Order: C-alpha cells, then structure tokens, then sequence
DNA sequence: TCGGATGTATATATCTGACACGTGCCTGGAGACTAGGGAGTAATCCCCTTGGCGGTTAAAACGCGGGGGACAGCGCGTACGTGCGTTTAAGCGGTGCTAGAGCTGTCTACGACCAATTGAGCGGCCTCGGCACCGGGATTCTCGA
DNA sequence: TCGAGAATCCCGGTGCCGAGGCCGCTCAATTGGTCGTAGACAGCTCTAGCACCGCTTAAACGCACGTACGCGCTGTCCCCCGCGTTTTAACCGCCAAGGGGATTACTCCCTAGTCTCCAGGCACGTGTCAGATATATACATCCGA
C-alpha cells in the first residue's frame, strides 16, 4: 500500500508513504518524485536514452497503479545499468559536492519533510529581533562566489532559522566545519528535523558536504563572545534585529582578525564613511564595505530585491589615517 | 562624598545632557520625564550638528577661508539631499542662493 | 542677568571635525537657532506619542521613534545609532 | 448610421458625472492588495483594520485628484489641451515635492 | 504569501477616471505610468509612517488613527475617521 | 581725605577716602551709600582701567581727585 | 446647598465649559488655567460650528434633502472663502469636489 | 464609556436649522471639526503663554490665539462671540 | 499746530525697478516683462502685510509698543517660514 | 564701439547675484514701506532695528524663491521672458492665490 | 511791535503778536494771515476788484514792516466800503451758516491755535480705548450729508477727542444742542481752548453756528445710559476701542428710539446678517447697516481710505422676521 | 427547581431558580457565581428580550429550560 | 577660425576689528535619600481580521477605427536690453534726546486641591420617516443634414 | 436650419434601515472652603530708537537704438477618443477560525522632590591674525570678421 525507492550509491533508500503528504493545496507532493528521477537520471549520462521509450509528461498521476508505474521502473529496470558493478566499474567516488542545479533540489526537498507546518515561523512578537525571514538559494550562492572561501575558513550563521543557510554553504565549500546559533524554539526544532533529512538525502545521492553543526542559544552570550572572534567568514539577517541588538554585535565583531568577511543584510557601517576625531572608536574604521549586486526575489518576505552587504576587515584605513594627523 | 561627574562626560557626549534634561521638564511636553531621555535626545542633537559642522568646514575650505560664514551653512545645507529634507522650509540670514542657471537660457 | 546658548557647545563639536577651521559669529547665531529648532520639533513630536498611547512619561523609547518620524532617511539612520550608543553607555556608567 | 458623438463631447459629460458624485474612483480589492505589499518592506505580520485601509484610499484619491486639478493648469499654461507627463512635474516641482 | 506587481490593479481606467474629477478633458498615454510612480511615492511615506506609530504602541495592526496620525504630519489632515 | 566720584549721570558724591583702601574696598563704599553692585563699578583716572589687587596710593591718586564712573552691565 | 447651575447655563452657551476645563488641564498646555478661558473657547468652538452647520443646512436644502451628509460640508466649506482658509488642508472623506470646468475646454 | 461632542453639535444644529437632521457620517466629521480647531487653538495659547514666561493661559491669551489663526471676518465674530460670553460668565 | 502724526503715504514705489530686476536674477531668471514690477509690487504687498500682523498681535500681547525681532521671528514660523539668524 | 549682444550681460548678472549674500533692496527705502504698513494700526510703533532687518531677509527670501518658480513657468511655455500669468499660475500651485 | 486786524462785524478783532508762532518747522504762521483776508474778501465781492493793484503773491513776508503792509491796507482801507452803513445798510444778517470752503478754513485756524503741542496727543496707553486719531473734514462733511439731520435731532460725539467733530456739526446743521464727551485729560484741557477759540472766530466772521457743549467724563458710565438713548444720531470713533468696549456700546444702543443713526469705524453688526433663533438678543437684529463711500484721506492715523459706516434704528426686522414663524 | 443557563460561548451551569425571582435577581446569582455584570446578560426564550421588571413565573417559564446568554458589552 | 577688447582670476602689500584665549566667580547641575504611583506584566475575554467559496455581472481589456490637437516652421513687429548721460537720494558719520524695555519689590486675589453631592450625558431600546430604488413619464442636448 | 436619437430631468410608488426619541443610571461636573504663589503694580534705571545734520557718490532715472523674441498663422500627421465582445475578476453574501486588541489586577522599580555642595560656564579683559581692500598682472570670454 507504499512505494519506495532504491539509493543508487547504497544506503537505506526511501520512504515515500501513502497518499503523498500535503506540500501545498494544489501540488500535494505530487510533481516531486518525477523530478527526484531527473537528477538521478544524469551523471549517469544513460537513463536520458534507456527510458526513452517509457517515461513522460503522462496524465493520471491521480492514481495508485500509476504511481506503481515509474517507480516499478526504477525499482527494477535501473538494475540493468546497475548490474555492472563487476571488477571494473564503481558508480561513483563519494568526493562530489553537487552542482547547483540538484544542490537547490535537494534543499528544497529537505525543506518539505522537514518543516511540516510553515505558518508556525510566523509565531514572534513583532518588530522584535525574532522576526523570521528567509535567504533564497539565488542569493547564498552569490555570497559564497563573492567571499571565496579558502581551506582554512570557518562559518557561522548568526540566528541560522531553520538552517538552510549553512547547508547550502557546508555542500559548496571545503572549509573545515561550519556552525548555526538559533535562539527561538521553533525554527531550532525543525532545525533537528533539517539536520538529520539533509544528512540522509545527501548520502542518498552520494554526495560530499563538509561537516556542520545547528545549536540553540544566544550569540549574545559570553560563550559566543570568544567563538565569533574566532571564525573568517560570518553571515548574519539583521534586518529587523534593531540598534540595540545591532550595536551589541558591532563590539563583538571588533576583535575579529584580518580579512575577516562579514555579510548582513543592513550594513554595519556606513558606505560613506569618513573618518575623523569624533568616530575613532567606530567599527567602520576597520573594515571597508561594499554593496552586493541585488537579484529579484532575494528574500523571503517581500518581492522586492533587497541588496546584501559585504564587510572585509584590514586595519590599514587607521594605518592610512593617523599618517596625515602632523601633515600639515 | 564621590567625585561629581557631569551626565554628559559618562555618556561621551559633548552636548549636556544637564541642561537637555531641564529644558524637558521646562517646556511643558509631559507630566514625567525618563532618566535615559535626555541622554537620547542630547546625542542626536550632537550628532546633527556634527554632520552639518563637517559639511560647511568643507565649504569654508573650498572657498580658501578658514572661519565658517552664514554663507558656508548654506552651501552645506542645501547641496546635501537629506540636510535639505530637514531645513527645506528655513531661511538662512546672509545666506544667499546656489549657483543653478537653466541649460535653456544659455547661449547656443 | 545672564544667558543660555550652545555656543560652547558648538565650537567643541567644531574642533572635533575640522580642528583647524573656526566660526563668525554670525554663523554660530545660526548654529543656535538650529539646535533649538530639532529640540522642539523632537520634544513636541515625542510629547504628541506619549499623549496617543496614554503615557504620561517620555522615555528614550519615545524620543527614538520621534528621530524615525522627523529625519530623513540616511540621518534617522545614524542618528538612532548615536543615540543608542549614547543610552548604553549611560547606563553601564 | 451608428451615431456617435464627438471628440470631446463624452469626456466633459465625464467631469460633470464624477464632479457631481463622492463615491471611491479606484477599486477596492486591487487597492487593499497594494497597500498589504508596501507593508511587506518591513516584517512582516501587519493586519490592517479595515478602517485603516479606507482611510488610506479617501487620502490617495484626494492627493491625485488635487494633483490633476495642478496639473491641468499647466497644460492650459502651455496652451496644450492634453496634460503630458511633464505637466506633473512641474507641478509637483512648485508644488515642494519633486524639488 | 508574497505578493508581488499591484500597480497594475490601479488600471488606466480609474487614473482616467480620477483625472476627470480633477477636470482634465484630454490625457496623453504616458500619464498612466507617471501617476502609478507618483501614487507610489505617496502611499510609500504614509504607510512608511503608519507603521511606525503602530510600532511604538506595540501592536500587530495598523488602526485607523495610525494613518490619521501619519497624514496629519504630512499637512495632510483627514476628517471622518476618528480626529 | 576724600575723592569726587562722578558718575555718568551728573551725580557727584564725596567718598572719605585712605591711601590704603584697595579698589575693592572703594567699589564696597559706594554701595553702602547709593546701591550700585561692584561688578558695575570703574573709576577713570586719566583714562586708566584700574585693578582690584592695590590701593589708590600705587597710581599717584591725590585727593579730591575726580574719578568718573563707568556704568557697565552684565550682559549685551 | 444651593442648586447645581452648569458654567455652560451661566455662561449662555451649548457647548461645555466643563469639559473643555478638563481637556486643557489634562491636554499639557501649560501649569496652570485661567477662569474665563474655557468660557472663551468653548464659545468659539460653538461659533465656529454654528457657521458651518449654517452653510451646510442650505446646501442640504438646495440639494432638497432634509440631512446634512458630508457632501454637504464639503460644498459648505469650500464655497465660503474664509472656511476654505482654514480648512484648506483638509480633506473631507465622502465629500468630493467643486464642479469646476476650465472655460478653455468648453466647445466654441 | 466614550464622549463625543454629537450632544452639542445636535443642539447648535436645531437652533440655526430647525428641521434638519445630520447623518451619522456627517456627525462624525464635526467632531474631528471641533477637535482640530481645540488643540489648534490651545497649542498656540500655550506658546503664547511660555514666549512671555507665563504660567497661565487666561482668556486673554485664548483671545490673541483666535486673531493669529482664524482668518479676516471669522476672526472679528469670534472674538466678539467669545466676549460676550466671559461678561455674562462673570456677572451671572 | 500741524500735525499729530506725518502720514507716509507712498513707498511701495520705492522698491524700484533695477531693485526687481536683481532679485529676478537671484532666481535666475534671463528677461523680464515690462508688467511684471506692477505684479511684483501687489505681491510683496500682500506678503509683509501677513507678517506684519501676526508681528503687532505678538507686540499687542506683550503689551509692548515697539516690534522686536523676535515677533518677526513667531510671525513668520508661524506662516511655515523658519528663519534663522536673529533668532530663536 | 564695442556693445554686448543682449542677453550677455543678463548672464552675467545671474553669475553676479548668486555669487553674492548681500541684501538686493535698498535699506531705507525698505524700512519706510514697513512703517507705513504699520500705520494700518491706529497706535505707535516702533520697530527695534534687528526687526526692520528680518522682515527684509525674509520678503527678499520670498521674492527670490517666487521668481525661481515663476522661471520654470515661464519656461513651460517654451518662453525666455518671464510674464504676468507666470507668478499667477506660479502661486496657484503653491497655494498662495486661492 | 505788532500787528492787529478789525472784525468785519464788530467785536474784538484778532491779536497776532511778534514774530507768527511755530506752527510748523515751514510755514511758521506765515501765509495763514493772507489767506484769512481772502474769506473776508468774498461775500463782500467788493475786494478781488478794489485791491486789485496792491495786494499780490509777492516775496519778502519775513521782515515786519512789509507785514505791517497787507494788513495796513486792512486795518486802513477797509474803511472806504465800511463807511457806506448809515441808514439803507447793515453789513450781514447773522443767520449764515458759513460755506464748505470757509468752514474748512475756521476749524484750520482754531486747529492752529488751540493744539499748541500735537505730538502730547501721542502719549496714550497702547492698544487701549484712549488711542487718539481723528477723522477729516472730508468725511465728516460726507457723514452729514448721509444722515440728513432735521430740525429735531441730537448729536453726541462719543470720545470726541479735542473737539473738532462737533464743530463741524454744529456750524453746518439746524439743531438743538450737540455733545461731545472725552475721557483722557490730554485732549480734554486742548478742547477747553478749542471751545472757546470756536467761538471768538465764528464771531470775527459773523457766521451763525449751533449750541454745543464739550464736555469730559466716560460714556460708559450711569449718567450716559440715558442720554444716549435720548440722542437722535451718534458719531463714535471705535476703531481701537476693543471687543470689550464695543460689547458695552451695544447694550446702551439696545434703548434708541427709532430713525436712530450711528456712524462708526468698525461696525456694530455685521454687513450681512442673518436672524435666527441663536442671535435674537443681538443688536443687529433692529438695525440696518450700511458702508459709506470711501475716499482718500479720510482719517489721521493712515494715507490708505477707511471707510465709515452707518447704522440706522428700525424695529421691523424682527416684525418680518416673528412672521415666518408659523 | 432549576434552569439550564448556557452561555454563547459554550458554558451551560445549573442555576436553581424560584417563580417569585425577578429578573434582576437573575442578573445577580450569574455574577455571584461566574462573575458577569449585569448590563450584559440576556436570557433567549423562545427569543423573547425579557424586561427587569416582572418574574419568572409571569412568562410560562418551565423548570429545566434552555436559556441562552447573549452578552452585550457597553458600547460599539 | 582669428584678433582687439573687456572681464575675471591670480598674486602681493597692509591693516583693522573680530575671533579665540585667559581669569574670576556663582548658580545650576550632581550626589544622596525618601515616598509613592506609573507602568510592567501576567491572565482573561471576545471582537474582528483573515481566509475560503460560489455566483453574478460590472468593469476592464483589447476588438478596432478617424478626427482634432500637438508640433514644427515661418514671418513680422514690437518690446526689452544695452548703454550713455543726468539727477536724485541713499548711505555714512556724528551728535543729541527721551522714552520705554527691562528689572526689582511688595502684596493680593486667583487658581489648584480636596471632599461631598447629584444631574447631565451615555448606553440601550424601539420606531417611523427620509431616502434609495423603481418603472415610466417628459424635456433637452448633440450632431448630421 | 430641424428632425433623430441618445441623455437627462421629472413624477409616483415601494420598502427598509438608520436616525431620533425615550429611559435608567452612573460618574463627572459643581458647590463650598483653604492655601500659597503667580502676577499685578509701582518705581526705577539706562539702552536704543528716533530725529537731524552735511557730504559724497552710488545708484536710479530717462532716453535712444537695434535686435531678438513673442506670437499669429499654416500644414502635416499621429495619437487620442470612441463603442461592442469575449474577458477578467470585483463585489457580494456566507461561513469558519483564531489571533490579538483591550481590559483588569498585582506590584515593583523608576522618577519627583528634597537638601547639600561645587565646578562648569558665563562675563570680562585681552591680543593678534584672518580677511577686506587696493594694486598689478595674467588668462579666459565675447564679438566682429
Ligand atoms: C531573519 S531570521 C534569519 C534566518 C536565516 N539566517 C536565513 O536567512 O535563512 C533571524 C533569526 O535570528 C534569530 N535570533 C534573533 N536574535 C538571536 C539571538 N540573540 N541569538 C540567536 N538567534 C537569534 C531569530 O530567531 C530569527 O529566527
Ligand atoms: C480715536 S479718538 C476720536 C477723536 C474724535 N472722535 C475724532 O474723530 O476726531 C477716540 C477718543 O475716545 C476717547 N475715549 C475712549 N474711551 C472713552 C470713554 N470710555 N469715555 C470717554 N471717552 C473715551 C479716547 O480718549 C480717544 O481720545
């Protein structure tokens, strides 16, 4: 009365249970499985020809004995490309992170098992720094081909929600391991649920990501005053954090070392920013700000594109400052 | 008894915070007056000050002089766009006008 | 009797920004009238918030959503910063 | 045989149609739908009392039925009949908004 | 939940319809999308301020007297809603 | 002896005077008899603006002497 | 004790002076309030809203209805030129407009 | 438990209109009406009084607060309205 | 004998012509009609006569006879025209 | 003889008086017109001198900004001299005609 | 060492003395004398032809012995047509009231000699009812021809100030008696000596003029309650007077019989009134009022036209009004 | 005897009544026991709007019955 | 594109009165403490906001045509700019005068405060008349002859 | 010009719901005292507003001339108005759910008010430099050619 699956490295494969649990009102977890084939179906440059005759953009998907049908040909005709794993042949060495294209597939899949009732993120007090919103795959994938991180880099997502961020980053980056602090109790319960399905939909494919770790708490604890200090690159959504909560930060990030990379969504310092005697003090003396490019569809909660900011830290500009203090 | 230390010196500011608080409660805005208030109110009004002090020293330099003149004001005021969005219904005595001829009533 | 002016104010400001530039005081009469006139235009807009949500005490609270009424937007910006800044320190001291 | 009027002569039998009546120009649902997405720039639960979004709506059909009263002016000042997008500039620019 | 391009539900006929009321007899076709930017431009600075009164009263909706306030300090004062 | 103070106003008085009284204690007589504050108070000696520190006798004042008196005020 | 006679009744008014006491000692406008100044105020109040529901009635009569709707004030105020002075940033919901043409954009 | 001017507006209204009604709609404009011109009134008594270091806004400080703000012909039988109205206060 | 008060009567005539022209060309302005300094002089009468009552009426109240400069400063501020410089 | 082209000069007075502060009326005559204004007032006055100086800052500010307004009227109608119906329709739009 | 004149009627003439009394920093009597031997040279059109050669618009009037000519060839050769009064001729009937040339000319003259300081008229309380100005004789001669005073009516100046209105009232209208009261001491001791240099003029010229009285004292006392009410036609001069002193004036207006006119600065009622059962009690309800027609310098204090009003007593307004009632 | 006194919010208690209790003797054991001021209680029968003047009794009110609790509040 | 001429920026002397520094004092701001009440916070209740649904039809959209108004060019005449010479009166500086703004000191009468009382205004309630809508009546208004 | 035809005013009829009146019941306004301080008033001082002088010369005034700009006219032409269909979705009425505004009660912690103390800022005196000015020279602008 089910239908499952068979994991092409090797592994517990899949669970796909009766009728197709509810995604939305009108897609129903339909749609998903046929797609899931698709990334299967390349790599594997084959199933594109040798269920050629077979698959399509078929009606009657409504049904039970047709949704027997392409899975009954996964269940079985991928055996007969499968069968050659005699002597010279492996499928795949496990040191693959995944391309773009399914790497948004299964986040967005991860997403859907994992979160089972989206309306309850919206359960804060308002204009507060628990507001919840959300970083697209577009814009997390312009941030890290902005930052280029090395081999010796670490990343934090200050208030991680509920962890898309830092599995998108630790499945495109080698770094050593990557970390996500969250505060409220229920983006970090379904944080749980995201951390162990991303880890088993990752083996599924047998595909690499580097190691990471979601944890509750506060970063504006004494614990974390040390550990942010410690870390290259750090993403942070201050967007509706407020000044106080802002400018708590802003003397945690003053002990963070060269090239230190910073994202938020406002900025932390001014793009103007010009130094004299009265803003000695600033954070922006240290660091030198740019704006990102800004893409439609950006965030989460408006439709409007909303621009991310970079933060480099190299204490040169107080360098370059205080070597013109007896110029004249 | 403690070494007396101006409200104005152990929040860093420069405006005073002393006389910011008695001008609250002088002038008839509310019954009660937080201790925080005047403190808030003092750093926005050095601030504001500050931007336009910056911006008018750079003006006096431009000009080759060395003392800000009404003139100076002016010129910071209304060649920044958010300094303008503030004082765009004042006058500034002495103060006159920016340099803007029209492209049309130019010869050629 | 005597009186009251920010003139001493203003001028340590001044040497802050630009240590080497002065003031006339005809600039610095203008300087007064500037300051006087964010004061009331801050006091009365925070004394018409607190009279709408039936307080009877203006806080910092009350004066920091006066600044995001009253200043454009890049200086309401920075001006709640400083004067958070301002409020933090205060208090811790 | 299919008579019909003018050029003209339905358009000035419009003013005197809506100069005459006090109702809401503007439908009612596309308006509410713009007034919930300029409150998405902030975050992000806002609820709107529905007395709040026609006070927003009697407020923008008085702003642009002053601003065409303007702007008509200044196609008449120009001697033009047809009021062209620069006759809302200039008359928002006298006007100390556009500056 | 996002909602997205609702300038367009303000149609040419109702910028038509407005104008007319206003007494303009003859409208050129790039009126149309002047007055979207210019409505924009307005509701923009008083929801801008309507929020930030409901803010401060620490709420979740925007009541009627928040857009009074809000148009009251814009010059733009409104009678028949609670002033 | 004595000196003449005259003021701006056409009032002349006659101040008993000592060769050891400071300008302090001159600036504290006249108000004992008319009332003025001595932070109001010079004495024109040949043009001279005097100092509270020494008496008359360091100036070569002689007696019956006529000193006119500045009215300042405490403001502008 | 004598019988309890209203200031609005001594006064010869139909607005209350009692009310309108309590609303500037509550309303912060200064320490401390005369005698005869809510009798002033309320008397103005009473003038000014006699003038409009004046004009408004005989708008509502050439209309032939016998109730004031807000179209009414709004031919009232506008209509009258000293009304329009100070109610000339306002807006009046429900109201509309003058009919107002541009003698240009007649025919012939 | 609200309170609205609706009691005397009702009662000016039946002394210049006899037989006129208002509607509800109607109604609710003239309380905004008599609020405006309130604290428009006494906001300007009130810098009156502190720009001569005064601690009480008296009648004479309302009198000089409706000549600034109410224009031309208003401003005249205002001010004689609102004086007829303190010397039968303050005989009666 | 003659008279309790010297009536001065004209003087708007006064702000002449090249003193119209000159603050024409402050804003900026290339050519100039010649009915614009009869149209210039009817404005500038009617603003200055707003000032001026609203400047007395803040001398009346004081009871004070002689206008200062602040009481041009609250008369303008209060028709939206801040000046600074004399000053509050 | 030399003689400027007309509109040269004209330019050259607008680089003249925006470079300039000074007050562009003459003082005198100014302060007779405000006290013959006064006159409307039956009683004395007496215009303490920092007063007859604000009111000239301030009309030749109005006048100034009004000019500026009645330039881009004028420039609407594809005109270069400024004309009667330009600070008519300029101060309509302001709402200072009523 | 002076020099003096005859009365054309005979009484005590005129005393000019030494040298002509300031009476401005330019004209200093001077070209005051000369214009006075004009009135007696009309009326009388004997003089424009028989001192045809002698008298001119010549120079030298700042030495004395060329002032003691035109007045030498009035103190001598006046005689030579005065002479002609034995039997068949009297010289006038006193019954003339004088022209609006002369007139203008009498009070210009009593103006000269009674107000010896007109800059003390300037010290007042401000913005008070004791601020001084005065209305022209223009508009004062336009008041009486507007009001058309028969032979039964009363005048009262009420603040009449130094006194010139009621002089004029009284030299150019047929009635009983005329009143002027005034408060503050300053123009009050000035009309003592307008009253009686009034009359020692209107002598000189044998003009007839009415009854009148100048009296101090306030109108918004007891005694005036009544004898306002007794009085035909008032001429107040309210301008500055105040809401407080206008509201008094219009509870005494309140007892005036009928045909009762007022004339005013400021009106006591407004130009378009309007009766319904919110201002029954008030005084516009029995009056009529109407502006009259302005004309350039018509009061002392401004060069711009103030235009006057006038009032008028009927009843039947509130007797067509009480008759739409039912 | 008793009535079943059951509210609009789902609340039915056991209100043990007498035919000679009036209205108003209602509207007071309610608030004695749950705590509801009397001006915004009403009692639905047969949807009649009942009157403090009268009883129980003078309604044909049976023991037992269904009385449904409209609660008004004090103003709009 | 080139050349004589007027205008405007650049450079050097020189000088005054206005800005910046120092000093003494005094009053207003700081420190310390109490008293009480405003606002924070937790709990509860129910109005009212949101969402959905279906049918109906008003209104929007694109069917699609052609008249009138925008715009460009041209020609003519007049009114505004430029400039020169004359004339008026502003501007400066100086003296003189007094009045009225500004201050201080009494002192009293007016207003805040409090308590007790009670009637006006508010909430709830029925009800009827104005007003909206209706079909069918008549009158005018625009447009092609 | 005068019919043709589409738009609009005009005149009874029906109905329905919102205004306007009644009634009961607080709670906010009024009456009656007490108290203390704000302001009225008198008296004084002395700055600054007012008036007047003479002189120098900057600016206003008046005139003349030419030219450039306003403005009227013509002509093309394209774009805006208009009216009938197949198109979209607003509007309406209805039900349903639950967040969240609004109230009430408890109580704690923050602010007003007090007194004492003292140092920061204000007035006053002072000294010298920056900017105004004049002069000379140097380069960019203008206009005829
Ligand atoms: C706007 S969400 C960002 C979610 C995630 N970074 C993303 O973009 O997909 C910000 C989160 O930060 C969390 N947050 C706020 N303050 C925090 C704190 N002090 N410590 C840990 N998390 C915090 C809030 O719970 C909120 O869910
Ligand atoms: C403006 S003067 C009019 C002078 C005169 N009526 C004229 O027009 O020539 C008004 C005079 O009324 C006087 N006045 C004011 N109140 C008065 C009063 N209550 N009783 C008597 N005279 C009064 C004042 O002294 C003032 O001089």
């Amino acid at each position: 009365l089910e239908l499952r699956l068979k994991s092409p490295v090797g592994a517990e494969p899949a669970v796909y249970p009766w009728p197709l649990p509810v995604y939305d009102k009108h897609h129903d977890a339909a749609h998903e499985i046929i797609e899931t084939i698709r990334w299967v179906c390349e790599e594997i440059p084959d199933l594109k020809l040798a269920m050629e005759n077979y698959v399509l953009i078929d009606y009657d998907t409504k049904s039970f004995e047709s949704m027997q049908r392409l899975c009954d040909k996964y269940n079985r005709a991928i055996d007969s490309i499968h069968q050659l794993w005699k002597g010279t042949t492996q499928p795949m060495k496990l040191n693959t992170r995944p391309s773009t294209g399914l790497l948004r597939h299964i986040l967005q899949q991860v997403y859907n098992h994992s979160v089972t009732d989206p309306e309850k993120l919206n359960n804060y007090e308002p204009f507060s720094p628990e507001v919840y919103g959300e970083t697209s795959f577009d814009l997390v994938a312009q941030m890290i081909d902005e930052i280029k991180m090395t081999d010796d880099d670490l990343f934090v997502d200050l208030g991680s929600g509920v962890g898309q961020v830092v599995l998108q980053v630790a499945a495109a980056t080698n770094c050593k391991h990557h970390y996500g602090v969250e505060k409220a109790d229920i983006p970090a319960k379904y944080a749980e649920t995201m951390d162990r399905e991303f880890r088993k939909w990752m083996k599924w494919y047998g595909k690499k990501h580097a190691e990471y770790t979601l944890e509750r708490g506060d970063f504006l604890s004494e614990e974390w005053r040390e550990r942010i200090a410690n870390t290259s690159v750090i993403f942070v959504n201050n967007f509706a954090f407020g000044p106080e909560v802002d400018h708590q930060l802003k003397e945690r990030f003053a002990n963070m070392k060269e090239g230190g990379r910073i994202v938020s969504s406002k900025p932390f310092a001014p793009l103007n920013f010009r130094i004299n005697s009265r803003n000695l003090s600033d954070i922006g003396t240290i660091m030198r700000v740019v704006e990102l490019s800004p893409l439609k569809g950006s965030v989460s909660w408006t439709g409007k594109p909303v621009s991310y900011y970079l933060h480099t830290i190299d204490r040169t500009i107080l360098e370059n400052y205080f070597s013109s203090l007896k110029n004249p | 008894r403690a070494k007396a230390k101006t409200r104005s010196s152990r929040a860093g500011l420069q405006f005073p915070v002393g006389r910011v608080h008695r001008l609250l409660r002088k002038g008839n805005y509310s019954e009660r007056v937080g201790a925080g208030a005047p403190v808030y109110l003092a750093a926005v009004l050095e601030y504001l000050t500050a931007e336009i002090l910056e911006l008018a020293g750079n003006a006096a330099r431009d000009n080759k002089k060395t003392r800000i003149i009404p003139r100076h004001l002016q010129l910071a005021i209304r060649n920044d766009e958010e300094l303008n969005k503030l004082l765009g219904r004042v006058t500034i005595a002495q103060g006159g006008v920016l340099p803007n001829i029209q492209a049309v009533l130019l010869p050629k | 009797s005597r009186k009251e002016s920010y003139s001493v104010y203003v001028y340590k400001v001044l040497k802050q920004v630009h240590p080497d530039t002065g003031i006339s005081s005809k600039a610095m009469g203008i300087m007064n009238s500037f300051v006087n006139d964010i004061f009331e235009r801050i006091a009365g807009e925070a004394s018409r918030l607190a009279h709408y949500n039936k307080r009877s005490t203006i806080t910092s609270r009350e004066i920091q959503t006066a600044v995001r009424l009253l200043l454009p937007g890049e200086l309401a910006k920075h001006a709640v910063s400083e004067g958070t800044k301002a409020v933090t320190k205060y208090t811790s001291a | 045989k299919p008579h019909r009027y003018r050029p003209g002569t339905v358009a000035l039998r419009e003013i005197r149609r809506y100069q005459k009546s006090t109702e809401l120009l503007i439908r009612k649902l596309p308006f509410q739908r713009l007034v919930r997405e300029i409150a998405q720039d902030f975050l992000t639960d806002l609820r709107f009392q529905s007395s709040a979004v026609m006070a927003l709506q009697e407020a923008s059909e008085a702003y642009l039925v002053a601003l065409f009263e303007d702007t008509n002016l200044c196609a008449i000042h120009a001697k033009r009949v047809t009021i062209m997008p620069k006759d809302i500039q200039l008359a928002r620019r006298i006007r100390g908004e556009r500056a | 939940k996002v909602l997205r391009d609702n300038i367009q539900g303000i149609t040419k006929p109702a910028i038509r319809r407005l104008a007319r009321r206003g007494g303009v007899k003859r409208i050129s076709g790039l009126i149309y999308e002047e007055t979207r930017g210019v409505l924009k431009v307005f509701l923009e600075n008083v929801i801008r301020d309507a929020v930030t009164y409901t803010e401060h009263a620490k709420r979740k909706t925007v009541t009627a007297m928040d857009v009074v306030y809000a148009l009251k300090r814009q010059g733009r004062t409104l009678y028949g809603f609670g002033g | 002896m004595q000196i003449f103070v005259k003021t701006l106003t056409g009032k002349t008085i006659t101040l008993e005077v000592e060769p050891s009284d400071t300008i302090e204690n001159v600036k504290a007589k006249i108000q004992d008899k008319e009332g003025i504050p001595p932070d109001q108070q010079r004495l024109i000696f040949a043009g001279k603006q005097l100092e509270d520190g020494r008496t008359l006798s360091d100036y070569n004042i002689q007696k019956e002497s006529t000193l006119h008196l500045v009215l300042r005020l405490r403001g502008g």
